[PDB]
């Protein structure tokens, strides 16, 4: 995997590539790795398949209670809900989640949940195998209270050169855009991002 | 660490008659669950009136049927162009196996051809050079399965005479070359249904004091 | 002893009535970081071979400069050397796998699987494989690594059995292999997007094609597919 | 120390034209030390025959814990059980000991009642049913019944003919392979007749 | 522990048990008898992991006699070593089993006939002319197999079972210091003093 | 494998039993486990089967070589050595072999030599080599007297074999005998186990435990 | 195994091999891997034989039993997130790689799942030891839209595809259709392209050739 | 380490940082990893220091040894002696050079020697521990035929992301300039690069 | 392989050495003499690693009748002693060493006295009273560090050596098979026949 997510003046947006692997073959090369655990509440998936996604769904189950009981929750909700899966069973997981979500309070946020299972909130975040590739360029070209076009092209082209110099990603970018709008999903395909 | 040695899978399958001598061998090569090839063939004539194989690791195989095969043109140069008789070959195939003892070809060999009295001859070989000379034996992959057939086929094992309440055994004889031929080809289906190492082709190379002759027939490719 | 550090992928080819074609990407990976992409790992030797390799590519270098070397000595004392004394594909087959089988009972193996295509002086069709074991093989269909088990069964398709080689044109076997290296690109994480072609014919000779893309590609299909079961948007 | 290739031992099994035919050879050694020649692995319940192969401890284990299963089966259903059920039962109980498991090739033989259908099947020591039109085999000498079995027979034998062909399948198995053999017995079963026949073969 | 031997024969059951306790360098007893009395009429020699020896020997010995009581009866030969069989087959799968082998000789009053079963650790039961435990048998098996007569007098098996102990004595690397000898019959069970 | 071989008034019997295994697979039934080294030399299989064969297929062209330049039978001390100190050079290379080499000279008698391919070189009057070495053992040492006659002598050893053939599950096929003289060595036929174990059960009324 | 799944214009349609494995030894040449989990949901199993069989088996009874305490026909999402749940709890260690199919009051579904838990969404999709073998067919003849006949088509090419090149999987092609609106339609051995050839011999035995120590007849009445 | 050689209008430029480290422990924070083998020929030294350092001297030795002879070797020359000691030696050896030179035929010329011992030629390279997270910044930012104080700030913006997010690169920012004109030591210190 | 033990009593060396050849679970041989004369007044008697043992006592043994030849006289025990040790000094750094342990038992003629080395397979030499190799000394050392005497006769100590000889046969776990005995003295080396 190479997978981020983006605070900006509007919400947040969060970002993926597509291509799942068993060794380097291909098991799937239009997965979709952003979930979503509450109407505005999504994250990123990185590492084990399997852990992630049986975390992923037991959060959603108690994000969905907790808003039968106390209404919507925050997205540091969210985020701790994640660390306290992540945290206590750190010896029987390969984890790294991107949490990201709106409030119409707190606005966009970011909380970044590596191996350990620690958490940390940021202004972007990125993560899995091919994020290496892009630490370089993300700290050069990030900047906050960017707008929804811009955001969109800072993901794009990041991702780009992770999906570039990463075998353990490819296929097409898929990205979720969080505001008081609503939720948008947004897909680009290889002969655009490719030739960036 | 590296591992220098592989195995090709395969089959193989000799049989001696009166006055002849199968080698027959599928020709099929593998490498874990993958075909290489669907006719790449193991079974060789080496001149004097000899048939050999080499059946296991193929580049282990290739390079020992390759220098008996130079042997036998030394041989001729050495020895004013003697024939090479089926026992001197199988003793000096020994030499070759047993001068890598310690760093062995992993090949099960059969060589096959006519003794100097005329007469059918099968000899075989373990991977380090013991050798022993019989009616009947397969090699390979699937050797397990046709093997005990052959024992029942060939060498009439555990068959008595019918109501000599299994006091007379049943008398052994030589098969014909037709008889002989129908065995192979059925070992060769059987073997084939239950291992998956061994289809796609078979190969049969017999020898006559007139030369050596070849049939082809079509196995399984699944 | 070995282990394998800068790396190429699979390497695939087949025979059609005339001639051989073989492909392979231009791709030097550096295990899961995909390092170099102007690599060429279709060598021609003389206007007759093409040898294919994949694995290791410093021991790939060190077989162009024996090849290279080949050419050099085959040369000399040899008024031949354009004509009748010219480089067979069987004859650069052969020393490549005489040395890859010698390197490895020294256990200092050459770390490549290597496929030679080309067209003998007669005309008949030259293919056959050679690897760091020093095992050997030949079949109408040839292809390393993950082109092995991906190529294969659809090259296999056209040419499934030896009568079906004077069956097939150049033109529906180039197809075949462009499929392939499509199909290689969706499935290989350790493939690239560009790769170079090699045709062998007995009548038009070596035609090298560099630069080639992979496209015509499906990928809209994407857009549909949504979380990994239970979500609906 | 491979469980299954401790004690060693075969099974075979095969339809016929309305009867089937199960057959086990003698041998209960330990490693290369011949101990029994007595040591038969064919057990049956009611019409329903059921051969065991693996380590012996667990075929005596299987045959006692079977026999118990099928007599409260008889008490509460007031039926014999059929081949077709008793295999599913087979089923169930070794995958029961799915990470714990006895060591065992079994395999299942009899004619319905009912339907007067034969039928075999085999198993897996973790409880995968095979079933088979023809012929099961099973123990240490497993390839070799299979390159017998698969030359050697033909489908609608009389009951005559295939106690020939399965003893030929199981003699010349055994006498490839050094933990199976010691002797032999061999079941023909017809549908309201069953006969037991001891065969001679090589002691060594 | 180590050497245990057991031959039926037509009217009794005879077992023969090394005396030899080695831990070591040091053999610590010449004189140990490697055998309990279950009932009146059936007797179990044991050899294999120390200590697990006895403490399976008595816990048997101690149900058995249990059984005897509860029931006012003696169990059969066979029935004892069915017992015996599963309490093994059981304890090969615990946390820690019994490495015990066991003969089990018995005279069985309701068929007048004597019973040998040999037993394994691991629950393999088979009921025999003649028996052995660990590398004994390598030796008196094939001796027996020529030797071995089926209608044989209790005095032929000692001199047979004296043709054992001399082979062993002969061919064994150790030291086992002679055997105990102890014969089954309708009688019940009685010791051979001199050996 | 089972091989014996044993000093007596009429020279030395050798028996060997025909099996060789891979596992658990019988590879063969009809293997030779005595080798002819010369007409008045003879050695037995146990372990490795090319070494065995390979080795002291060599011992007899250096056997022959030492009566070319001596112009006098080798003893088979000096045989027995050549081999033994040979091995001994191989020691820790991982050659498998356990022979009795065993001949019949003017100056020594009847004489075996069990050699190892740890160095060992022991003379004796029985030897018993093989997995099935202590059945045959068994049977030895209850019926070997020095005053045996060669037909008696013959048969123990047959019978020896034939009782670690029974027992010993990586032993049988079948039983070679041979008779070492002084003028050289007798072969006394291959005998089948399958055919001689009922044979020998009802002849001498023996291995009642099996049912026939 | 090679097992796949396709989907088409108004349903879903599953197929697999038929060869089982025991090391290179062909256990059964026609067992089947197609499993019923509901009446029209199916199950394609490929790894530890038992497993795929056992896990089917427990999931579908469930399955049975909700349906029945829901008044409705079950769903394929259902039978999903039972299965992973399932897998996932047991880490890997219960060997069942699935690829689960169906039609439900919310439409036509198609979903793999791997043995530690994990699950998969696609229109085409394929598991087991000749999944490149069948993948590569996918990539190469898949398109939107396919009709019923096109899909049936495209699935047994996929497996095929691993029939031929992969010694994993063999023998005969099962496939499976379900249909919206339809009955599943299960068509045991769809294609049956290795059917074994006339042996050359019958190897029927003369009546007493085996020799017979005893005779007895064996009570099985009460 | 984090080291890289870019060639352009007038020439060539290497550059790399100043760390060397024994575990976490910085053994020398003023390293100089640009080392010369001929006067218009250098290298960038990763992996093992003892090893980079015995072929670096070799070279050197040869390259003197063939101007004896034959006159100045061409780059490529330099950069085939490098990959003959580090090709046959692959057992032995934890190299990653980078050999850069200036011909006036040639003009400026990168070969990038790997672990393995394969030679690549390219327009610029890069290597070493740090420069895994600055390939996507290189590659965006890359272009041919710059000028030397474009050079200059895309290897110093370049190390400084490199040293910023590599904990085994650090210190100074070293550079050496080839051209026609001649030799040019260029350094940059923290206090200037950090802030960038 | 296994027991050699060696006594210096006032006149004489005595060397006893088990007659055990045992290979596996089989004793292939029970007569087996463990010693080579080196010169008419030298013995040397070992144990070790099999093939090992033999074929170092005769090299030893080739080189002290090749010294006799050369110089047409007889080397003193320390003499040779001290070569046998450079040997084994040699060996134990060699790519694969002898694992042989040897005693030499000789008589000075010039000196007049009995003397007893005893050398381990590393080259460790030490000249004493009383000897032993492996686990034999275990039991012997105490033994004869009670009950010997510097001045004893050759009569006196035979029994010595039945006491030790008895006292292994008790509490050593193998059977060795009994000793052969040889005495070294003024009048060269002769065997004891009845031990
Ligand atoms: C990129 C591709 C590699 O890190 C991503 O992290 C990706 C994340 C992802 C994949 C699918 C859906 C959402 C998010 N991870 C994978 O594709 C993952 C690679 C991986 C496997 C195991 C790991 O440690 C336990 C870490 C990374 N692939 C898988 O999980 C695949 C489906 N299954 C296997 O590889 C089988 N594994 C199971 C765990 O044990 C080893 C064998
Ligand atoms: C192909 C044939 C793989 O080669 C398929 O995956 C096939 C799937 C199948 C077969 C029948 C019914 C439903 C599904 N798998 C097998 O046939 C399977 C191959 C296999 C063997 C061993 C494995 O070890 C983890 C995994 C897969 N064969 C079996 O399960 C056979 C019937 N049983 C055994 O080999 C017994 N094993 C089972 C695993 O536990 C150890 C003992
Ligand atoms: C960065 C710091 C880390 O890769 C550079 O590659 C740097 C390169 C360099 C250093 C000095 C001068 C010129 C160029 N490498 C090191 O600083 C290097 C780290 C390293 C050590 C060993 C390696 O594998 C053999 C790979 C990288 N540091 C050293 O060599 C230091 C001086 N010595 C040790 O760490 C001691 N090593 C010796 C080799 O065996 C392990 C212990
Ligand atoms: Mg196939
Ligand atoms: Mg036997
Ligand atoms: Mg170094
Ligand atoms: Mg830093």
């Amino acid at each position: 995997t190479s997978i981020m997510a983006v605070t900006f003046k509007d919400g947040v947006i969060l970002g993926a590539d597509s291509r799942t692997t068993t060794g380097a073959y291909i098991a799937n090369r239009v997965t979709d790795k952003l979930t979503r655990v509450h109407d505005k509440i999504w994250c990123c998936r990185s590492g084990s398949a399997a852990d992630t996604q049986a975390i992923a769904d037991i959060v959603q189950y108690h994000l969905e209670l907790y808003t039968s009981q106390y209404g919507t929750p925050s997205t540091e909700t969210a985020a701790s809900v994640f660390k306290e899966l992540c945290y206590e069973n750190k010896d029987n997981l390969t984890a790294g989640i991107i949490v990201a979500g709106y409030d119409d309070k707190n606005k966009g946020e970011v909380y970044t949940i590596p191996l350990g299972g620690s958490v940390h909130k940021l202004p972007y975040a990125i993560a899995g195998s091919g994020s290496t590739f892009i630490y370089g360029y993300c700290d050069k070209n990030f900047r906050e209270n960017m707008s929804k076009e811009e955001t969109v092209d800072f993901i794009k082209h990041s991702l780009s050169q992770a999906i570039k110099w990463d075998g353990s990603s490819g296929g097409v970018i898929r990205m979720v855009v969080l505001t008081a709008a609503g939720v948008e999903r947004l897909i680009f395909y290889p002969d655009e991002y490719e030739q960036l | 660490q590296f591992n220098p040695y592989g195995d090709n899978g395969g089959t193989i399958l000799g049989i001696a008659g009166e006055d002849f001598a199968v080698l027959a061998g599928d020709t099929r090569n593998i490498t874990d669950y993958s075909i290489n090839s669907r006719y790449e063939p193991k079974v060789f004539d080496c001149g004097d009136n000899i048939v050999m194989s080499a059946n296991g690791f193929a580049a282990d195989g290739d390079a020992l049927v390759k220098r008996f095969k130079n042997s036998v043109k030394w041989y001729h140069f050495d020895h004013n162009d003697k024939k090479l008789s089926i026992n001197s070959a199988a003793r000096n195939i020994q030499h070759l196996l047993y001068g890598k003892r310690f760093f062995p070809y992993y090949v099960h060999t059969i060589i096959a051809g006519l003794d100097e009295d005329g007469k059918g001859a099968v000899y075989s070989f373990d991977p380090v050079g013991s050798y022993e000379r019989e009616q009947c034996r397969a090699g390979g992959a699937a050797a397990s399965l046709i093997m005990p057939f052959l024992d029942n086929q060939v060498n009439f094992k555990n068959q008595y005479e019918p109501g000599t309440n299994g006091k007379v055994k049943k008398p052994l004889k030589y098969l014909s070359v037709e008889e002989v031929i129908k065995l192979v080809r059925d070992s060769f289906t059987s073997a084939t249904e239950r291992h998956i190492q061994v289809g796609d082709g078979l190969e049969i190379l017999i020898v006559t004091k007139d030369g050596v002759r070849k049939e082809f027939y079509e196995l399984k490719r699944d | 002893t070995q282990q394998p550090i800068v790396t190429g992928t699979s390497v695939i080819s087949m025979k059609y009535d005339n001639g051989v074609i073989i492909a392979a990407d231009n791709l030097g990976s550096y295990g899961s970081l995909l390092r170099f992409n102007g690599v060429e790992r279709l060598i021609p030797v003389g206007d007759n071979t093409v040898v294919g390799i994949s694995g290791d590519i410093s021991d790939m270098q060190h077989i162009e400069r024996l090849l290279k070397d080949l050419v050099t000595e085959n040369a000399y004392d040899n008024p031949l050397a354009d004509a009748e004394e010219a480089l067979e594909p069987s004859y650069i087959f052969e020393y490549l796998a005489t040395v890859m089988y010698q390197r490895r009972s020294k256990m200092n193996p050459l770390w490549n699987a290597i496929i030679v295509a080309g067209v003998q002086s007669n005309g008949d069709q030259f293919l056959r494989y050679v690897n760091l074991l020093g095992v050997t093989y030949s079949s109408p269909t040839l292809a390393t690594g993950f082109g092995a088990h991906m190529a294969n069964p659809l090259l296999r398709k056209v040419v499934d059995r030896e009568s079906d080689i004077p069956k097939t044109t150049v033109q529906v076997a180039e197809e075949a292999i462009v499929n392939a290296m499509r199909v290689l690109y969706y499935r290989d994480a350790r493939s690239s997007r560009n790769f170079s072609l090699a045709i062998i014919d007995k009548n038009t000779g070596l035609t090298f094609k560099k630069n080639l893309q992979v496209e015509n590609m499906k990928w809209d299909f994407a857009k549909d597919i949504k979380g990994y079961g239970t979500q609906k948007i | 120390s491979d469980p299954s290739s401790i004690n060693g031992g075969i099974v075979v099994a095969m339809t016929g034209k309305d009867c089937v035919a199960i057959a086990c050879d003698l041998r209960l050694g330990s490693q290369s030390l011949g101990v029994s020649n007595k040591f038969e692995k064919i057990f049956h319940y009611g019409h329903v025959f059921l051969g065991i192969t693996g380590l012996a401890t667990d075929v005596t284990t299987l045959n006692e814990m079977f026999r118990y299963k099928t007599n409260l089966y008889k008490l509460k259903e007031e039926r014999a059980i059929e081949p077709e059920t008793f295999t599913q039962l087979v089923s169930s109980s070794l995958y029961e000991r799915r990470f714990g498991p006895y060591f065992v090739g079994p395999v299942v033989a009899g004619i319905n009642s009912k339907s007067g259908k034969p039928f075999i099947a085999g198993f897996d020591l973790i409880g995968c049913i095979d079933e088979a039109k023809d012929f099961i085999v099973s123990g240490t000498a497993s390839d070799q019944l299979f390159g017998m079995c698969e030359s050697l027979y033909e489908p609608n034998l009389e009951p005559e003919d295939l106690f020939e062909t399965i003893s030929q399948a199981l003699l010349n198995a055994a006498d490839r392979d050094a933990l199976s053999g010691w002797g032999a017995v061999v079941y023909i079963i017809k549908k309201d007749e069953v006969v037991k026949r001891y065969l001679k073969m090589r002691q060594d | 522990m180590d050497i245990i031997l057991g031959i039926r024969v037509q009217d009794s059951v005879i077992l023969a048990s090394s005396k030899a306790v080695t831990r070591g360098i040091s053999v610590l007893k010449d004189s140990d008898d490697k055998t309990r009395q279950l009932s009146p009429h059936t007797l179990m020699s044991f050899a294999g992991e120390a200590g697990d020896t006895v403490q399976f020997a008595e816990y048997i010995q101690a149900n058995i006699q249990l059984y005897s009581i509860r029931e006012d009866y003696e169990l059969s030969p066979q029935a004892v070593s069915s017992f015996v069989r599963q309490e093994l087959a059981k304890s090969i799968r615990s946390r820690r089993p019994y490495q015990v082998n066991v003969l089990i000789g018995g005279y069985d009053k309701k068929k007048n006939k004597p019973e040998l079963y040999q037993i394994d650790y691991l629950g393999t039961k088979v009921e025999l002319p003649y028996g052995a435990h660990g590398y004994s048998g390598f030796y008196t098996f094939s001796l027996l197999d020529h030797h071995y007569r089926p209608d044989m007098t209790t005095e032929e098996g000692l001199d047979l079972l004296k043709l054992c102990v001399q082979e062993l004595e002969k061919r064994m690397p150790m030291d086992f210091k002679g055997v105990i000898v102890k014969i089954v019959d309708k009688d019940g069970i009685r010791q051979v003093d001199d050996f | 494998t089972t091989t014996l071989a044993f000093r007596f008034q009429g020279g030395i019997i050798v028996a060997v039993d025909s099996r060789a295994t891979a596992g658990n697979w019988v590879a063969s039934q009809t293997v030779k486990k005595v080798i002819e080294i010369n007409p008045f030399l003879l050695g037995t299989m146990a372990g490795g089967a090319a070494d065995f064969q390979f080795w002291e297929t060599w011992l007899g062209s250096q056997c022959r070589l030492h009566e070319l330049r001596e112009k006098e039978r080798i003893s088979v001390a000096a045989a027995s050595k050549i081999l033994s100190n040979l091995v001994y050079q191989y020691k820790g290379a991982g050659l498998s072999m356990g022979t009795m080499i065993c001949g019949y000279t003017r100056k020594e008698g009847p004489t075996i030599y069990y050699v190892d391919s740890d160095g060992t070189r022991l003379k004796g009057d029985i030897f018993c080599v093989g997995s099935g070495q202590t059945f045959a053992y068994g049977v030895l040492d209850s019926n070997y007297k020095w005053d045996l006659s060669v037909e008696d002598a013959l048969y123990l050893g047959k019978r020896s074999i034939l009782a670690a053939a029974h027992r010993d599950a990586y032993s049988g096929g079948s039983v070679n005998l041979y008779h070492v003289t002084e003028d050289g060595w007798i072969y006394h036929g291959n005998h089948d186990v399958g055919e001689l174990f009922w044979k020998v059960k009802e002849e001498e009324g023996s291995f009642n435990n099996v049912i026939g | 195994t090679t097992i796949v799944g396709v989907k088409f214009n108004n349903g879903v349609v599953i197929a697999a091999d038929t060869r089982s494995t025991q090391g290179p030894i062909v256990a059964d040449k026609n067992c089947a891997k197609l499993h019923r989990i509901s009446p029209k949901i199916w199950c394609a199993g490929a790894g530890t034989a038992a497993d795929t069989e056992a896990v089917t088996q427990l999931i579908g009874s469930n399955i049975e039993l909700h349906s029945l305490y829901t008044s409705r026909e079950p769903r394929v999402v259902s039978a999903l997130q039972m299965l992973k749940q399932h897998l996932f709890k047991y880490q890997g260690h219960i060997g069942a790689y699935l690829i689960v199919a169906g039609v439900d009051p919310t439409g036509s579904h198609l979903f793999s799942i791997h043995a530690h838990g994990s699950t998969d969404v696609g229109y085409y999709l394929s598991l087991g030891s000749g999944s490149l073998a069948a993948m590569a067919v996918l990539e190469s003849h898949w398109k939107q839209d396919l009709t019923k006949e096109e899909a049936i088509k495209l699935a047994s090419d996929a497996i095929q595809a691993g029939i031929w090149n992969d010694l994993g999987s063999g023998s005969n092609v099962d496939v499976c259709v379900m249909e919206i609106g339809k009955d599943a339609e299960y068509l045991r051995n769809y294609l049956t392209p290795n059917v074994r050839e006339e042996k050359q011999k019958s190897y029927k035995f003369p009546r007493g050739t085996t020799a017979v120590l005893k005779e007895s007849i064996v009570n099985i009445c009460d």
